[PDB]
């Protein structure tokens, strides 16, 4: 490395920007914010070679003149993504004069999303392929830049791969690209002959095999790169002896440091107390859970909320999981605040489009409720589009002290999953819940309807099942039946079909339009006015319209009508 | 529950006794449950 | 007449009750043939009653074994006026079994209902009544679940008039040998064999044209023929006869040895109307002095379904109970609600509304004054609003003064009713904050109105296309509004109902520290008359459209979700980047 | 109101030559309520 | 149609048949 | 397509007409 180890840092004038020129690595967060008065004319000679690696991220905002980051980072090869920025590692924002992104030697990203949005002149976007830099593409969002309403040709300088099918190549500026390693090695990086380094290395290295000449890696202790630092060499965020862990709780002594599993962590987990003898945590037989909130309050809208909640097990205060974007966050959420047994405050789930389930809690045992929502409620729900499903009630035991349950919109939640929250928690009766807005849309009918014959033929199946009859028979409007040429065990056809008619015309439908030897996926289920059951799906190969509930509506009010005045008792 | 079935079921319990005539008959048996104790009344005398 | 006047009777079980019809002639009540279960049409061939003209309110036949056709019990009656109907239907033949023709061929008009003959199994010849000659709104009407749900009968057709009620010219009878009279325009008076229109004071059928004595049905009745008003010395009586000589009197020593009788206004009633009482001598109404409004609940409550239900306040004014207006069925029975239920002024009461899937106002309570909440809803709810789908206004809030002593409201999926008209009340109808109400979600949500004014500025037409520009509009957050969308319905007749009506959408314009954000609209044929306006589309945690101007030539939700992530991270970014000193 | 590039704009006007600090934010001040020359200049470097 | 009558085979079998397309309004046509 | 510049012929027209999804922005700042 020829630099040494740097902070984090936030660069107004550009020549804040110097204290790059000795940096290495920087082992927090790279912000360059805000010059709003530099021109190219201060970017042509300017360049920071030696930086290796960033850790948490990299944020440019609002700077302009910065066209192009090949000189600033020509080599900084790997951002980690230990802390993020709104479940981001790269973000770029409103760059008023970026066209050409230019850090052509960045490698990896190990955890984290990419954002780059109103960028009015970055153009090299479409020639970036991220699954060989992310994990996950499907979480980044690069949505308003210069080719948004036109296109600059993005003239490469290289390999190629597949969009949609058709394969384009891959650039990063006018005279470099993408280097595409092959899978040989998955990420220890190829070089130039296409042989590949140590397995401990990522993304770039100077002679194969050797764990010595690497220049990023997934530990690093002493000018090579090992699995696991060596016994006399604790593990950090690095891997640093006995004198890292000592000088920095001295100079604190901000943030305390503790020898815990072989590696220096800040403050003793859970359980784990600290005698001022030696920084090692022993196990304490006093109970000691860990989390104050200034004004009792957080919102977790991401997964930096969710961070500052890691090892946590009492919350002193509220949760207000806020989640909104339709990314999937239930691993990184049950990562960060699962551990969380109780919680001193009230929860609170508004506008969680993403949130399928809150199983992410995977210990919660007793929310105690001293401080609660306006309208006293310590369990609130609103405008959660897809949530389906809370703790699963068969294995998962909840407390709560005080305070009632509130449940306005959850279009696709049971209400029988709403209302055996009641008997577990212990709340019998406190209220508040809407009926016609809790899975409105849901096929959570509870009732079964099995199936009874099978007829498959070429071209045509035979269903017949059992019948069912609510506890006023004209409720049945009658059935509808979906079927789809399903590939795998692991959309349908909806079909309108008459109810049958009492005497037990064992009820039916004759499947038509089939292709021969070809498996189906099948189940029917009822519709009726307020019941409802459904058939477990079944495979087997081939071998303004409300107005009509209305009109059924009125024709049972006619008919009960017309028997409430004729029969009179005695 | 006897919500037509209604009018079967009070014609097997009168036949040709005969109806009677001077909340009703639909919220007794339609929505709770009747028997033939609470639906022979429903007949001529 | 050939006969006397019959009180309203309902024939039971046994067939030896209908022998009491054979000297009648006039039914001054209903008619009600039910439940003979063990008959036989060997019971019906020879039993006849030919001299009934006259039925005043409602004739209804159930669960008949044996009948299977009308033309020899009723052959010539006339008319059913309807002065009582049987849930808003004046004729109604339910699961009539064995009943295949209607009969009743000579049947002329029903001046007040509809006609409910449904689940008859074995019914036809149904399809060939022009209900628009007998009654007047045939949209009311429900025919429903008859035989001609699955098998066509073959009608006779003996060979009658055709008119264009359905799509094509049909024939209309009634038996297979008679049909219906379908007399021209020129005479409701009616016409007989040679075309000869009836008497003005006369409806249906007449035998010599030009003389009230000669005529069956009439729209009142003298003694002797009928007349447009009762004479002198006669009083009116049930809306269709006029007596004098003995009845208010002998009525009421009837009664008092049920209803009373008074004389008022040329017209015998049962009950002195509001503000009047009894002189105990006269049999007449005087104006009295201290206010002496009409009405007992026995049960404390009256659920208004139907026409009949309402109809028993007719008059009243005070009500001792609560009303749930509870109406099904998408009739238009807002007409009828005003006549019967719109003099009420107080309620002793809560009022409530469920389910009434017809009802666009509640005006017909035109002098509604006081809701008094004694005897109020379990729940502590005065006013309510559950699963009424075209409700869109309450009341004409400029004009009408209402007031409520008790409890709050409660509103729930009302999607047509604008939240400005429901806040619009607590304001004046006088319950400001005083609470022991509102989903915001479910009401207005499938026809938002637009608070504001997009006011148009600038037009420019042409011979294939137009120009729009209006003012700009912008929130108080300029990155709430989403967009645009225009509409246009090229409707020739001017005044067209608010929101063919093609949706396209239109992209803000940027906001330059303004431009109008009008469209070049395309696609207009050379010479039609088109009515366009714009309407905003924005996220809320407001909303705008321009009037319905009128011109002539010279799951996908996730838009949404996804505009809220846009400025969540703007809004994340400027808090953590902006630190005051 | 100074909501999303506005409010960027507005302190780029107050700020000047001063440029910028560092070391429930500026959005609620400033987007959601009426701000004023009076408490934007404190976002300012001293 | 011809189309539905041999198709109407399948639904009846062997038992034989003789003189919205629902099941129920084809087991009409059955071995009585 | 092509002349059918006849939307940017009737915005335009007299205050003149050069070339130096459709929308009226675009073809205002489209063209003296």
């Amino acid at each position: 490395y020829p630099g040494e180890v740097c902070p984090g840092m936030d660069i107004n004038n550009l020549t804040r920007l110097h204290e790059l020129e000795n940096c290495s690595v920087i082992e927090g967060h790279l912000q360059i914010l805000l010059m709003f008065k530099t021109r190219p004319e201060d970017f042509r000679d300017l360049s920071f070679p030696k930086l290796i690696m960033i850790t948490d991220y990299l944020l440019l905002f609002r700077v302009y003149g910065l066209e192009s980051l090949k000189d600033l980072f020509p080599n900084l090869t790997v951002i980690r993504g230990s802390r993020l920025f709104f479940n981001y590692a790269l973000v770029i924002f409103e760059m008023v004069h970026l066209k050409e992104l230019g850090l052509y030697n960045l490698m990896n990203i190990t955890r984290g999303s990419v954002r780059i949005e109103k960028n009015n002149e970055l153009c090299y976007l479409a020639t970036i392929d991220w699954s060989r830099i992310l994990d996950s593409v499907e979480d980044n969002y690069i949505v308003l830049n210069k080719d948004d309403n036109e296109e600059c040709g993005d003239i490469c300088p290289c390999p190629a791969t597949v969009i949609n099918g058709q394969f384009v190549e891959r650039c990063w500026t006018h005279s470099h690209c993408q280097k595409v390693c092959p899978t040989i090695c998955k990420s220890h990086g190829c070089t130039a002959e296409g042989l590949c380094c140590h397995s401990e290395c990522l993304g770039n290295c100077s002679q194969p095999d050797d764990p010595t000449k690497c220049v990023a890696c997934r530990f690093y202790l002493d000018g090579r790169c090992v699995e696991t630092c060596p016994p006399p060499y604790y593990h950090f965020q690095r891997c640093v002896n006995f004198s890292f862990c000592q000088d920095l709780h001295h100079k604190c002594k901000c943030h305390q440091y503790v020898i815990h599993n072989n590696k220096c962590i800040p403050e003793c987990p859970s359980g784990y107390t600290m005698n001022s003898s030696n920084l090692l945590c022993t196990p304490c037989l006093g109970p000691c859970p860990k989390c104050h909130l200034l004004e009792g309050e957080k919102t977790i809208d991401s997964v930096t909320s969710a961070q500052e909640l890691r090892g946590c097990t009492v919350i002193n205060g509220s949760l207000i999981i806020n989640i909104r974007g339709g990314n999937n966050l239930a691993a990184e959420l049950e990562a960060n605040l699962g551990l969380i047994e109780e919680i001193s405050g009230y929860l609170k789930i508004r506008r969680s489009y993403a949130l399928v389930s809150l199983s992410f809690f995977r210990k919660l045992r007793l929310i105690r409720g001293e401080t609660l929502e306006i309208g006293n409620y310590s369990f609130y729900a609103l405008d959660n589009q897809n949530l389906r499903q809370l703790w699963d009630w068969s294995k998962h035991n909840l407390t709560i002290t005080q305070g009632k349950l509130f449940f306005h919109y959850n279009p696709k939640l049971c209400l029988s999953e709403i209302h055996k929250m009641e008997e577990v928690s212990g709340t019998k009766g406190r209220q508040d819940i809407a009926l016609k807005t809790n899975g409105d849309q849901a096929s959570c009918e509870n009732e079964l309807l099995k199936f009874s014959y099978i007829r498959t033929s070429f071209d045509k199946i035979l269903l017949r099942w059992e019948p069912y009859w609510p506890p006023d028979f004209r409720d049945l409007l009658g059935f509808m039946l979906f079927y789809k040429e399903a590939p795998y065990q692991n959309s349908w056809t909806v079909v309108d079909i008459d109810p049958p008619l009492r005497s037990q015309n064992h009820p039916g439908w004759l499947m038509r339009g089939l292709k021969p030897w070809t498996q189906y996926a099948i189940f029917v289920k009822t519709l009726v006015t307020f019941y409802g059951a459904k058939s477990d799906i079944i495979y087997v190969q081939t071998d303004q319209i409300l107005k009509e509930l209305e009109e059924s509506s009125f024709r049972k009010t006619f008919e009960d009508y017309l028997h409430n005045v004729v029969f009179v008792p005695r | 529950t006897l919500c037509a079935e209604l009018v079967d079921a009070l014609q097997f319990v009168c036949g040709d006794r005969g109806f009677y005539f001077n909340t009703g008959i639909v919220d007794e048996c339609c929505f709770r449950s009747c028997d033939l104790r609470r639906l022979e009344m429903y007949c001529a005398p």
